[PDB]
């Protein structure tokens, strides 16, 4: 908790959404490369300890 | 039982019901360790009395 | 399953009718990728 609070890192995973770049096609049966492997990072959890 | 505290103890720091870091249940076969505790005395005996 | 002389209509069978259905056409190719909608790329 210390290193955090005096490093100037940010960890934004939302780098990895915008590189991606990749539209939602849930309607597809099958998964794309680019939908899976986003599945498996879940950029929505906020949890780095 | 004492690695089961820790990872408690984890969880409620970090605010989750589970935490990522853990200090028991690791892929390590950790079958050997012994933690001091009140059976023995100094003289290597039972502490039944 | 449903080959003997003894045939009974039920909502079981009909659900599972339905359910074949249901993915014969889900399973078909122009499905797959379709929209009636256009996002923003494809309008750029």
């Amino acid at each position: 908790v210390l290193l955090q609070r005096i490093s100037p890192l940010q960890i934004d995973p939302t780098i990895i959404s915008n590189t991606m770049s990749t539209v939602s096609e849930s309607t597809t049966q099958t998964l794309s490369p680019a939908s899976s492997i986003l599945g498996k990072l879940r950029p929505s959890n906020s949890d780095f300890s | 039982d004492e690695a089961d505290e820790a990872t408690k103890k984890q969880a409620k720091d970090t605010d989750k019901s589970k935490a990522q870091v853990t200090y028991s249940d690791t892929g390590i076969n950790n079958a050997n360790e012994l933690s001091r505790s009140g059976n023995v005395d100094n003289e290597g005996g039972s502490n039944q009395k | 399953h449903g080959l003997h002389g003894n045939m009974t209509l039920t909502s079981s069978d009909i659900q599972r009718h339905i359910t074949e259905f249901i993915s014969s056409w889900q399973n078909h190719p122009i499905v797959q990728v379709s929209a009636d909608v256009e996002n923003k790329k494809t309008a750029q």
